[PDB]
């Protein structure tokens, strides 16, 4: 709740539609402390990286009102309000959203809207983190380059 | 629905005082107030089209949510916003009048903030428009009513939050 | 196991159905693009060798405590079994992209993985990470942007394949966290 | 000596030294003739004359052109402060001329003449006196403030160039068509009000009565900035009392 | 309290800091070293909050609404001359609910 | 994880670009030595998954009674169980260390931890002895004076950030003494 | 200063190595193209006064704040002061196009430049955003691109002066930043 | 020496004082048993990181209430002030055994701090309770009796000075009682 209330997102999922929220309980953000996944998700606790965050908590909001005994052995997939399509797969009573692993099974909402307790951050597919704030660098000297520039004559091979 | 002097009565009668003669403090301003609060009320009758056209362009029209997608794009959405910026103008000079802003959240508060999140109006756009339109409020009553009227803008802003 | 065509059978099964004519597009579609599922799982088993060692490797650059002493792919019979288990799962997972449903994926790979690495000791955090980087290739070979490795397909579509084998490894990912 | 040689452009020219090959070429004008070599180094110079010439007292210069940046920066840690004087001071300038240690930006404003109008004007004299550990809490909180106020105001900006680029179809689609208005260009057409404009409508600036979504998000970004402005003078002010907060420890 | 007169402004100066550099002389230093700080104290000396602002919002009275009947939370003077009390008690309420006294 | 800084918004229709009233005071001055902290929380993350092995079976070798039978882990159940309670100090160490705060430290793990493993018949003062392990251990690397791994990093001191997370490890050692 | 040529001995210096065949071939190329060079800062030089105006007043067109009451642009002693600065800047990047190396341009006018204009209460947003305006015009000036005014010229290509000019803008605003 | 040492210790201000070769042996010549003396100090400011770190902790680990909330070792800015607090005794024993004397380490150190810590409210048993932890430590080293390390020293006998860094431990917790 407080990431959505700092990123923005929260103005979406407050809305009436029938959405199908997949919040974390705050071990799976206790458990982002993995030597694999704090690699794609460390850079957003930058001040300016709200961008992918939104982007990132997006891909836990479905359209629509998926309780779990609506998935009896169904595997159904759906994009989120992110933009990119995750599958959501209920079998042998072990209800999967992307990498989730549901927990709690759902909670009852305002405006027929469901929340499931997940045990992990579901990432999107294709995303990519963002690179670390870096050096603007400049070529030291500009005949270094013109050097590094194959010239017509060497094109052909008629120089080495 | 209470004004300064029905509060004060309304305080006072529940304990059935009569009215404890500080009770009067404010009940003896605000008739010193009096004087400021109907031309402060007088103006923004005459300019509120202007008002609110000085508002949307200072704040909000410079931003998306005016562009396709943002929150304000087709014309029947548009219109709802002036429509809808006009009670907060307006409703505030009736808080600004009966120096009491017991109204506001009688008739303008109490389901608002719950109804904006149904249709997913932006909040955080709303009050900016809302303070700007305190600021150019603050522009024609002058100084000592732009803070008078400028106490139930954020009023609205704070509850509405 | 169950596959795409006896999935629809065991759901009109419980509701004492006949497999009528709104249910046959949904597998008329499926065998309108046999062509593609086809062209799409033979991408992954030409690179299943290569792959498997980009994953594996890519799992201890990013966390090099698996190769320390006292570790989880330090000796050489740690090491093989973490190449094994890379192409098992993959093999599992190009079967389970080949029939058309995750069954397979959820009676035989995942028939209590997670209580195997628990009691194996094996970190599940890397597990994750040798997983999905299997998915991220097979996005990329499914769709034929691999960086380095480009094969001859006739001119199409495959975002539904490559969005299907994503929830395949995902699947996987849920059931060992 | 260190020292000595620092003060002579300060004293006698009225700068900085401009860079390490000046202030090196001066230890050679010592090391071949020694101290009044050396003093008359700086009185007979074509730089001495063109400026003060005969008759001036030499003074502190703030020209405006500065040929190195960083010898405006140093001339300022040099003579900052009306009250101050060079009694007992330590050595400041070889780090900054070879880019060791940067001058801190409060000891610029200890240097430079005091202006009457700021936009942010100085809380030096009202900054409470508190701790050393409540000084340090209280500039990391502000710094932490503008690190925020710097990246919402380049989401600002990124909304000027995605107003502009909503717009640029029509904004040079219509810069070719012919538009002729009805009066206010040539004066044998009346125009009533609009000779010029009538009558206070000109506004605080000129850039408020212009309309238009680019307009719009330009004074978001100048309220934006304003906050940005003011929180980045106050990490000016609590840092300057942190050196005196150590310089007199 | 600052008794600290005898710790004076050279307080945490810590001039034992000694580095041999090998075999040779023992070259002590006088470097402050200070903590993993953070000097935790509320309401700093300047504003840092620049516009972005509109959160106050009045105290919850109940069920009826913020602020309407403050008539309980309320305020004094006579109560009359032939007022004359009361049997019962059903002891004090929160303020009749919705109505104010003008209702 | 996501908590332990403050992520600006700048969009419009978000809440909290206008009306939210306040950047975090406290947070957004912790950016302030940021860059120095999110190198020494990579320093441990990086080498979890290695440090948790090292220091139970450090608290093996230096007490042999715990692997013997009827000690308490000897059973597989029990061997898993004492590997996941020091991967999960040592993640809600590295909250603290990140956050700049042992609130979170106290709330999560440390809360009625003395009073779970004396019900449970787990040795407290064997259990303090593989925490401060991973004291010399996390100490080790974030002043990069680790034997057989170093790490390539900016020029500089990280002095009073291992200090701060002796302070921790401590915190928890005399919590579930 | 260094020019060029003064670079490219100061990297054989580095190694005591003599300026030999194999990296005259690249010198010989950029004395050929030397005429076009000359042709580039011609087309920036002539425009130069116009190039302050367009920029200066163009920055005020997206910051009404600086030509309010205590405002940066406000007064008129200000206004002089900004368009004096505005052409320092485009006259040491025509030094360093001229030059054909940036370093009259990294320690005469950029380095310091930023705590200089701390100090005095320059905002240095408005700079980049300045700076990013003469940057455009020059790029349109160099490939003869310019709506308003055409220069005459020879035919040919001159799109590798144009990204080298622009490097030199993107250097300023890297250390106002 | 002590003329050079006192000139930046307590004689005045904050400098350093290198000291060289030629001046190194009328300083042994002047300081009794100085070849085992300049060990002795080189055994405790060598380990000055890892003994205060275990004694500020030794005393949470026998008195595990100063981190519970309402202690004096909770809230991070207290909890660094102790051990800041004693890393300052553990110098200041130091340079009371590099000169021989405890005058110094008496009115810069310790004259007034006995009152300092009943105005903040410090539990003054705790403090004796982390410099007997100190008192432990330091004789150990000399000694060359530590437990985990041991250092390479000429052989020779240095119980005479382990008694002399007794003598100035307990004044601080005579002092401070
Ligand atoms: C998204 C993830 C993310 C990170 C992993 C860090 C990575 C990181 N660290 C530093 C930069 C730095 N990092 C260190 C830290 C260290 N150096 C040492 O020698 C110590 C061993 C170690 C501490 C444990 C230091 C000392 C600096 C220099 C800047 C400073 O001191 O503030 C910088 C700035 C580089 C520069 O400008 O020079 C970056 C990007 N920051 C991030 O945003
Ligand atoms: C049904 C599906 C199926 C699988 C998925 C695999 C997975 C698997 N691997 C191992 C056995 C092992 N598996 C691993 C694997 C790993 N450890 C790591 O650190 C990495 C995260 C990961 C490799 C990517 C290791 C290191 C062993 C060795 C344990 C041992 O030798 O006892 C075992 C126990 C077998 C045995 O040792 O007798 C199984 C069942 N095999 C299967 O039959
Ligand atoms: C630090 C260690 C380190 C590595 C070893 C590599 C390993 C690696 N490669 C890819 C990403 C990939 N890896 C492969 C794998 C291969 N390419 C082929 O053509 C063969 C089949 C096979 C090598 C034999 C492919 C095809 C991709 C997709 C992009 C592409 O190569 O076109 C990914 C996922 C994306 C990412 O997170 O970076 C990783 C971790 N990357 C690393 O960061
Ligand atoms: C015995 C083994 C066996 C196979 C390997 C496949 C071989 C195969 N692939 C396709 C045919 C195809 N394969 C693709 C797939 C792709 N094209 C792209 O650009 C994408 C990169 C990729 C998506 C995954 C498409 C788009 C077609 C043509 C359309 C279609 O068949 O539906 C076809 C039909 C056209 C033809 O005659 O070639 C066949 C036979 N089928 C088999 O029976
Ligand atoms: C330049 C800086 C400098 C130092 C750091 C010390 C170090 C030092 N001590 C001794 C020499 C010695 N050092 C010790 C000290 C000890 N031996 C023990 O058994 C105890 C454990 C320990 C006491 C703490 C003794 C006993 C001698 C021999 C007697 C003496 O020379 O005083 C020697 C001479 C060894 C040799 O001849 O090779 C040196 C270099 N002296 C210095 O001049
Ligand atoms: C959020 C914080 C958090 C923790 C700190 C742990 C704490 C914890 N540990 C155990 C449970 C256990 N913990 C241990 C661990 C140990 N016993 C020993 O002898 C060793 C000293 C030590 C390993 C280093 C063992 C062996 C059990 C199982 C006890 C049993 O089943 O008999 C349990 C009971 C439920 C379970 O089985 O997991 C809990 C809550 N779990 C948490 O959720
Ligand atoms: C009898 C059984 C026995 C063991 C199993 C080991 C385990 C072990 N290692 C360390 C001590 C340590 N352990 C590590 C850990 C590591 N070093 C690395 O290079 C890897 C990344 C990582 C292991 C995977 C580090 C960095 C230290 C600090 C000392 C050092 O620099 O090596 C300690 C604490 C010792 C101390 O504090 O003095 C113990 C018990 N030692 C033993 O005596
Ligand atoms: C009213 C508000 C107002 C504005 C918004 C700006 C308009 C403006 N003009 C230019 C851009 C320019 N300005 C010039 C300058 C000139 N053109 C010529 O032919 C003359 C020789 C010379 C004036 C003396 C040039 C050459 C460009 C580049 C565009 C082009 O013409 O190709 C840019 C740069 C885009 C960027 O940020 O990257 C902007 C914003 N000026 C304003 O006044
Ligand atoms: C070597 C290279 C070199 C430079 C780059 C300049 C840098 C520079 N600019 C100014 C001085 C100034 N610079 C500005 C500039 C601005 N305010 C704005 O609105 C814009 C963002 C911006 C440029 C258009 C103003 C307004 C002053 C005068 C301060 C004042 O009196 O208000 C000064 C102080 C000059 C003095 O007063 O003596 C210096 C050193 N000078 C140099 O010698
Ligand atoms: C004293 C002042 C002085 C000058 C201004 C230049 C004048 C100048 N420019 C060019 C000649 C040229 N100038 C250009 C440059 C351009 N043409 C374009 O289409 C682009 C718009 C622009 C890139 C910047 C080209 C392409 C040639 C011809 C080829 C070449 O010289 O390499 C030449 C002919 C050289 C030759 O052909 O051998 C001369 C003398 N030289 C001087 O001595
Ligand atoms: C050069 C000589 C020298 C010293 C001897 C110390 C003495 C000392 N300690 C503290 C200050 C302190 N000292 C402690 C220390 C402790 N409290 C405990 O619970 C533990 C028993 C013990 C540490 C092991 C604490 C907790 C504070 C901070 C008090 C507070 O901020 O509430 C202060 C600051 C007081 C102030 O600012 O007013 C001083 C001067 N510092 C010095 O500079
Ligand atoms: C820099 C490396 C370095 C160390 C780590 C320590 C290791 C160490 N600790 C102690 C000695 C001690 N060390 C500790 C510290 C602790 N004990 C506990 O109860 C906890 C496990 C831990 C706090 C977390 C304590 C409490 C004593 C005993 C002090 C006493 O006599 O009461 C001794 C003295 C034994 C002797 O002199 O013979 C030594 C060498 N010393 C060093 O030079
Ligand atoms: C899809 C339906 C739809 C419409 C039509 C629409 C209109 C619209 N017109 C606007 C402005 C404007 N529109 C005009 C238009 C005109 N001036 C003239 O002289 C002409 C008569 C006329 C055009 C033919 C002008 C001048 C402004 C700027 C007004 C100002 O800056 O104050 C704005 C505010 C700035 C912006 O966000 O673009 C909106 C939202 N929005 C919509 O969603």
């Amino acid at each position: 709740v407080k990431l959505l209330n700092e990123s923005g997102v929260e103005k979406l999922v407050e809305q009436a539609g029938p959405y199908t929220v997949f919040a974390p309980t705050d071990d799976a953000f206790a458990a982002l402390l993995e030597p694999h996944s704090f690699n794609k998700l460390a850079t957003l606790l930058r001040p300016e990286n709200n961008d992918a965050l939104r982007k990132v908590l997006m891909h836990h909001v479905i359209p629509g009102a998926f309780t779990s005994a609506s998935l009896m052995d169904r595997a159904v997939t759906v994009k989120s309000l992110a933009g990119e399509p995750i599958s959501i797969m209920g079998l042998n009573k072990l209800v999967t959203a992307g990498t989730a692993k549901v927990v709690r099974a759902d909670v009852p909402c305002a405006n027929g809207c469901i929340i499931h307790a997940v045990s992990s951050v579901i990432i999107p597919p294709n995303y990519v983190p963002v690179p670390q704030p870096t050096k603007p660098v400049f070529p030291r000297s500009v005949i270094a380059e013109i050097a590094k520039l194959p010239t017509p004559r060497q094109a052909l091979g008629l120089d080495p | 629905m209470q004004d300064a002097i029905t509060s004060v009565i309304n305080a006072a009668d529940v304990q059935g005082k009569y009215l404890d003669a500080n009770s009067v403090e404010k009940l003896r301003g605000y008739f010193q107030t009096g004087e400021l609060r109907v031309r402060a009320a007088a103006t923004i009758a005459a300019n509120a089209a202007t008002i609110i056209k000085e508002a949307v362009a200072k704040s909000l029209l410079y931003s998306d949510i005016t562009r396709p997608g943002g929150n304000m794009y087709t014309t029947r959405r548009y219109a709802a916003c002036i429509r809808d910026l006009d009670y907060y103008l307006r409703y505030a000079t009736y808080g600004m009048l009966a120096g009491d802003p017991s109204i506001l959240d009688e008739r303008v508060l109490n389901g608002l903030k719950e109804t904006y999140n149904s249709l997913g109006v932006p909040i955080g756009a709303t009050i900016q428009a809302i303070q700007a339109m305190k600021e150019v409020t603050g522009s024609l009553v002058g100084s000592d009513a732009g803070k008078e009227m400028g106490l139930y803008f954020d009023y609205i802003c704070s509850g509405l939050s | 196991m169950l596959d795409a065509f006896s999935r629809v059978v065991v759901n009109s099964d419980a509701k004492a159905a006949y497999v009528g004519g709104s249910d046959l597009q949904a597998l008329k579609s499926f065998i309108a693009d046999g062509n593609k599922r086809l062209d799409a799982v033979n991408s992954i088993v030409s690179n299943a060798s290569c792959m498997v060692s980009d994953a594996v490797s890519g799992m201890i650059c990013e966390n090099p405590g698996l190769i320390s002493p006292g570790g989880n792919c330090y000796t050489n019979r740690r090491m093989a079994a973490c190449l094994r288990d890379g192409e098992i799962i993959l093999r599992y997972v190009s079967y389970a992209l080949l029939a058309g449903d995750a069954s397979v994926l959820e009676d035989r790979c995942l028939n209590g993985l997670k209580e195997t690495y628990i009691a194996l000791g094996v970190p599940t955090n890397s597990s994750i990470r040798a997983v999905s980087i299997m998915k991220a290739q097979a996005v990329a070979f499914i769709t034929n942007t691999a960086t380095e490795r480009k094969m001859s397909f006739a001119a199409g579509d495959c975002t539904s394949l490559a969005s299907e084998v994503a929830s395949y490894f995902d699947r996987v990912g849920a059931a060992i966290s | 000596q260190f020292r000595f040689i620092e003060l002579n452009f300060k004293h006698f020219m009225g700068r900085a030294p401009l860079d390490m090959a000046e202030m090196s070429k001066h230890y050679e004008i010592f090391a071949a003739g020694g101290y009044d070599a050396e003093v008359d180094s700086y009185f007979d110079s074509e730089e001495y004359l063109d400026v003060f010439g005969l008759d001036t007292v030499p003074y502190m210069r703030f020209r405006g052109t500065y040929a190195p940046n960083s010898t405006f920066n140093l001339q300022c840690r040099l003579q900052g402060g009306w009250a101050r004087s060079d009694k007992k001071l330590p050595m400041m300038s070889m780090l900054p001329l070879n880019n060791k240690a940067a001058i801190m930006p409060h000891q610029i404003v200890d240097g430079l003449p005091v202006i009457p109008n700021s936009e942010h004007p100085s809380q030096k004299y009202n900054v409470p006196k508190v701790s050393r550990e409540k000084l340090q809490r209280e500039l990391l909180i502000a710094q932490g403030k503008a690190n925020a106020l710097q990246i919402e105001l380049d989401a600002a900006y990124t909304s000027l160039a995605s107003s502009r680029a909503f717009l640029a179809p029509f904004a040079a689609m219509a810069a070719d068509m012919d538009i002729r208005p009805l009066y206010g260009k040539n004066p044998q057409v009346f125009a009533g009000q609009f000779l010029g404009v009538g009558a206070g409508q000109w506004g605080k600036t000129g850039a408020d009565t212009v309309r238009g979504r680019s307009r719009r998000v330009a004074a978001d970004i100048g309220v934006k900035e304003f906050q940005l402005e003011r929180v980045k003078q106050l990490v000016v002010d609590l840092q300057r009392a942190l050196a005196l907060e150590d310089a007199e420890a | 309290d600052v008794v600290n007169a005898a710790y004076p402004k050279n307080i945490k100066n810590k001039a034992p800091v000694i580095s041999f550099d090998g075999k040779k002389g023992v070259k002590l230093e006088m470097v402050t070293l200070q903590t993993f700080a953070g000097d935790d104290s509320e309401d700093t000396l300047f504003d840092y909050s620049s516009g972005k602002f509109m959160p106050q919002k009045p105290a919850d009275m109940g069920i009826a609404w913020p602020s309407g009947d403050g008539r309980q939370a309320e305020m004094k003077g006579g109560k009359g001359s032939f007022n004359q009390p009361d049997l019962r008690k059903y002891g004090p309420f929160p303020d009749f609910l919705k109505r104010s006294m003008d209702l």
